[PDB]
């Protein structure tokens, strides 16, 4: 149930040490690289730490070497705490606002703001509820209800009648009256009046009841981002843009009015600033009108750290016509510091794809692992970690049990490697659509 | 003459009347104000002819 075996679910973390920021061989996923994970580690380090602006760093390397590995160890490596905001470089160029402002809204939704403050509940199974509705109407009432150790009697104003009603409370609910607001949410129904419900299905779940005090304080811990207060100050009711997309150009003195009231609340211990990240994914498809913009977001004190990654060579800029290093301006690339990747060594291979065996749960023979380290050696890491899946499944077609040399060289027969493909198309010129011709037999 | 006294007609403040702590809510059994599980189960557990002399004290 929507944990379907993607090509990074297995990566638990960046798997370098915390005390003297050793890279281990061989941990939490990430396997081989050493010296790029021990440079995300400071980086990473540096990001809990609070106490620098927004950064920029670049991880250069070639195809298939592990960039998007690192940069997704580095979001299994935070938790749910420090707001880690992925961009593919493509949802900028939209159509609904700008582009700059688009830009400015990816930097503004990585500054989370935490706080902290309390409310009132009341668990407990309802014992039974009167309503005096007798014509009369929602005037006075009584809820018996308990836990496991308290009972209480509770009277309810003409406000909580109509919201008893509202929820439809029966005699037997496990509700959560939100004392403050007054809303009931039903945490489900009491095994021990299995009998008093006739309007459920047939297969139905039972709670039981809740176990301590009837009335209890919680600390809940908020944490939104910046341009969550942008576009809830917006509009008349303007948060559902946030999840619609249809904000449109937010004028700047509203970001000015609550860039000044986050540093108010700061300075009075009510609020605390917590600076995330920003994974541009592919950032050499930016035309330099995006790096002049980016060159002065990465100013302010306001500004999560960007982590961002290239694979291109000496190619051109978007927008312009000149070349330049890994797609982007030279006036950028001074701001920018760059980690690069390596390839990566046969044995660094085969436990690659050991992992990647157990990870999707599929026996191997050793002479097929044998056999698929040599593949993929001479065609990446992809292809070979897909013949896996292939050939778990060519397995299964014929019955077996763990997979061998014979479902290897099926799946290494039918599905071709890019080089093949390359050559294919190299020796197939006149039928295939280069840009002028069509041949047909 | 002696019919000065005046009672009054405002929310009151319901306190415990088993210990003297603040108590928000009451019981079904035996009507006593209390604070929280320990005060609840000596209210189930005392001896009969008490429970009674709670509520005179109180009124
Ligand atoms: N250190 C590593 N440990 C485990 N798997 C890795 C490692 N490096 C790369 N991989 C695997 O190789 C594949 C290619 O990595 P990825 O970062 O997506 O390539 P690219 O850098 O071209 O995006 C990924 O699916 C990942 O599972």
């Amino acid at each position: 149930g929507l944990n379907l075996i993607a090509a990074h679910s297995h990566i638990r973390g960046l798997g370098v040490d915390a005390d003297t920021l050793e890279p281990r061989p061989s941990s939490q996923g990430l396997v081989g690289q050493e010296k790029a994970r021990k440079a995300a580690a400071v980086v990473l380090e540096m990001i809990k730490q609070g106490k620098i602006a927004g950064r920029a760093v670049l991880i250069a390397g070639p195809p298939s070497t592990g960039k998007t590995a690192i940069a997704m160890g580095m979001a299994q490596s935070l938790g749910q705490d420090v707001p880690f905001t992925t961009l593919a470089a493509s949802e900028i160029f939209s159509l609904e606002m700008s582009k700059t402002e688009a830009l400015t809204q990816a930097f503004r939704k990585s500054i989370g703001v935490r706080i902290k403050e309390e409310s009132e509940i009341m668990e407990g199974e309802v014992v039974e509820i009167q309503i005096d509705r007798s014509t009369g109407g929602a005037k006075q009432g009584k809820l018996t209800i308990k836990t496991t150790d308290m009972e209480a009697i509770y009277d309810m104003g003409s406000k909580m009648i109509d919201a008893m009603t509202k929820e439809r409370v029966m005699a037997g609910d496990i509700i959560s009256i939100d004392k403050s607001s007054g809303k009931i949410t039903k945490l489900g129904r009491s095994y021990a009046r299995s009998r008093d419900y006739d309007a459920m299905g047939v297969d139905t779940k039972f709670l039981q009841c809740p176990e301590g005090e009837l009335q209890k304080r919680k600390e809940v811990v908020h944490t939104v981002s910046l341009h969550e207060i942008d576009v809830i100050n917006s509009r008349t009711q303007g948060f559902l843009a946030l999840f619609s997309g249809d904000t449109g150009e937010i004028r700047s003195e509203i970001r000015d009015q609550i860039n000044t009231k986050v540093a108010e609340w700061k300075e009075e211990g009510k609020a605390e600033i917590v600076p995330g990240v920003l994974f541009i994914d592919e950032v050499h498809m930016l035309d330099i009108e995006c790096f002049s913009y980016i060159n002065r977001a990465l100013e302010s004190d306001l500004a999560p750290i960007v982590i961002m990654a290239s694979n291109r060579g000496v190619s051109r800029i978007r927008g312009t016509d000149y070349k330049s290093p890994h797609g982007l301006p030279l006036d950028f690339l001074d701001r920018v510091v760059i980690i690069n990747t390596h390839p990566y060594t046969p044995d660094e291979l085969r436990q690659i794809l050991s992992i990647r065996a157990q990870e999707e749960e599929v026996d191997l023979t050793p002479d097929a692992l044998a056999l698929l380290t040599k593949i993929g050696q001479e065609a990446g890491l992809r292809y070979a970690s897909n013949l896996i899946t292939t050939s778990q499944l060519i397995a299964a077609k014929r019955r077996a049990k763990q997979v061998g040399v014979e479902d290897v060289q099926r799946s290494f027969k039918l599905f071709y490697d890019p080089a093949r493909s390359v050559r294919f198309v190299q020796e197939s010129e006149k039928r295939l659509i280069g840009n002028d011709g069509v041949v047909d037999f | 003459t002696n019919i000065e006294s005046a009672p009054s007609l405002a929310p009151m403040k319901h306190y415990c009347d088993v210990t003297g702590l603040p108590a928000p809510y009451l019981d079904p059994k035996t009507r006593l104000r209390y604070h929280n599980k320990e005060i609840f189960a000596m209210i189930r557990n005392l001896p009969q002819g008490m429970g009674e002399q709670f509520l005179e004290a109180r009124g």
